[PDB]
């Protein structure tokens, strides 16, 4: 006669751990890559030589 | 000092011995990245086959 | 004889995407005059509890 | 997984202007811990003599 | 399940002598929270009166 694990049952609590949760974010790269315009309205001309 | 370790009654037989022990846990994070789902997070280098 | 490891290229600047948006056998990369570019951002990422 | 955003018109009335739902999603890893050991006996008169 | 128990003479060669061995038990079981509701709907001008 003696005591199992199985026989503990739910006296010995399971584990949370959130160190392999976090995952860094990415930004989008033509914001990084190009020249940005802040816009105040839907649409903006740009005329160009043609 | 005092215990039965194979068939040596460790003490009556003047012994002692060395009880060594760990305990280890082993986790790989091998979930989705900014790239997609099911990424593997090592490669390997490998002799070639006889 | 790997040749180019101490390679970087002629002044450009060099942006690598790691948002998964680069498909898989369509394109290695691209070379531009970011100065040809606008991204216009009217708005930039905005959140809405509902 | 990851959710995925669209692309969406101004509509009252058309599907096209309607912002779609999608689900990000997670999944268990685990660190389940397990016993190594070894027991090193030996006699007390040979310690000593060492 | 319950641990056994008897009672043990002093004896260094007799059965009785010896101690017994007995094993105690546990099983699970679980509190899982489910939810019970009711909307109750109502003109506000109604609410304003009252």
């Amino acid at each position: 006669a003696d005591i199992s694990r199985s026989e503990v049952a739910t006296l010995i609590q399971e584990a949370y751990a959130n160190d392999l949760l976090a995952s860094a974010k990415k930004g989008s790269t033509v914001l990084q890559a190009f020249p940005t315009v802040n816009m105040g309205t839907k649409t903006t001309h740009l005329p160009v030589l043609a | 000092d005092q215990a039965t370790v194979g068939s040596i009654n460790l003490a009556e037989r003047d012994m002692i011995a060395l009880r060594l022990k760990a305990r280890f846990a082993y986790v790989l994070g091998n979930g989705a990245t900014a790239v997609g789902d099911n990424k593997t997070p090592v490669g390997a280098v490998v002799p070639d086959g006889s | 004889n790997p040749i180019f490891r101490d390679e970087s290229f002629n002044g450009f600047g060099t942006y690598f995407n790691a948002n998964g948006a680069w498909p898989v056998g369509v394109a290695e990369a691209l070379v531009v005059d970011s100065s040809r570019v606008r991204i216009g951002v009217r708005q930039d990422i905005t959140v809405k509890f509902l | 997984t990851l959710p995925g955003a669209s692309w969406v018109s101004e509509s009252a009335t058309e599907p096209e202007g309607v912002k779609p739902t999608s689900e990000a999603t997670w999944a268990d890893r685990t660190l389940v811990a397990e016993e190594v050991a070894v027991i090193i006996p030996v006699h007390e008169n040979v310690v000593d003599d060492a």
